[PDB]
């Protein structure tokens, strides 16, 4: 794929989370 | 999107929306994933029962956006379609199998904060996170109950069983279909809704931290209906087409 | 229902 796919320019790429990215996280047991 | 919430700002900066030229009108959603090639549902350009036939001047795509209607000066691109490809095995007349096409942007659309590509699975990406109980997210400007928003919204919806997604419904489930949202008992809600389909249904690996668009919004019956769920294009099981539509036709 | 998207476009 491309080199920087799937890394927002407002939240991954500045270490900011969005409100409900964790919900997806907790979801991955 | 029934149930879901507001965008944040730069939340979702691969959504397209698939607008139609005359009279002007959203059609779908859509994906950014490359700088010329966007990703969506094959009945958004191609449905003969209804007599959608849309051919590459019918169309534009809107990248960047966060408000529905309003035209969103210096922060929205909007690009020309040079061409559409529909999988060749894409079934209208049953159930929707091999629900994708792509289009290829007459020039590259320049990415911003509000203008980034999703990553496309690898088969170990889709192994490890298309599973039962994991939580994917599902964008779009579509209906707000089986009425329009102001703004992209958002929902975080789980998969479910492929039993539990064949024993919802009479229609046909192919290997290239996944289901997705909250059972009855769950307490939660959510789907997508008319206006949805074409968008990504994508998941953040906690291996790379990459959004990585598993699905693609497809179809269902009604919206947010209890004991029904939302079905979405298996994007991995399709991902050789799209490699080969792109090395052939890309530059 | 949408605001006209400048005419280039069209
Ligand atoms: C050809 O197979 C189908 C055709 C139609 C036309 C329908 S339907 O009953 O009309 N529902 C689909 C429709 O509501 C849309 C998708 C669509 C739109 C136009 C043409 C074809 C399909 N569903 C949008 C949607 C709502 C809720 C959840 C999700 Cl994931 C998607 C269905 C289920 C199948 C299997
Ligand atoms: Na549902």
């Amino acid at each position: 794929g491309e080199a920087d796919c799937g890394l927002r320019p407002l939240f991954e790429k500045k270490s900011l989370e969005d409100k409900t990215e964790r919900e997806l996280l907790e979801s991955y047991i | 999107i029934v149930e879901g919430s507001d965008a944040e700002i730069g939340m979702s900066p691969w959504q397209v929306m698939l607008f139609r030229k005359s009279p002007q009108e959203l059609l779908c959603g859509a994906s950014l994933i490359s700088d010329r090639w966007v990703l969506t549902a094959a009945h958004c350009l191609l449905y003969p029962p209804w007599d959608k036939n849309f051919t590459e001047n019918d169309l534009l795509v809107r990248i960047g956006k966060h408000s529905r209607t309003r035209y969103e000066r210096n922060i929205e691109k909007i690009s020309m379609l040079e061409k559409i490809y529909i999988h060749p095995r894409y079934n209208w007349r049953e159930n929707l199998d091999r629900d994708i096409a792509l289009m290829k942007l007459k020039k590259p659309v320049a990415f911003s904060d509000y203008i980034h590509p999703v990553c496309l699975p690898d088969r170990e990406t889709a192994a490890s996170l298309l599973q039962a109980g994991y939580k994917g997210r599902v964008t779009g400007w579509g209906n707000l109950k089986e009425g329009q928003p102001s703004v992209l919204q958002v929902v975080n919806l789980p998969i479910v069983e492929r039993p539990v997604c064949k024993d919802s419904t009479r229609i046909r489930i192919t290997d290239n279909m996944f289901c997705a949202g909250y059972k009855p008992d769950e307490g939660k809600r959510g789907d997508a809704c008319e206006g949805d389909s074409g968008g990504p249904f994508v998941m953040k690996s906690p291996f790379n931290n990459r959004w990585y668009q598993m699905g693609i919004v497809s179809w269902g019956e009604g919206c947010d209906r209890d004991g029904k769920y939302g079905f979405y294009t298996h994007v991995f099981r399709l991902k050789k087409w799209i490699q080969k539509v792109i090395d052939q036709f890309g530059e | 229902d949408f605001e006209e998207i400048p005419e280039e476009y069209l």
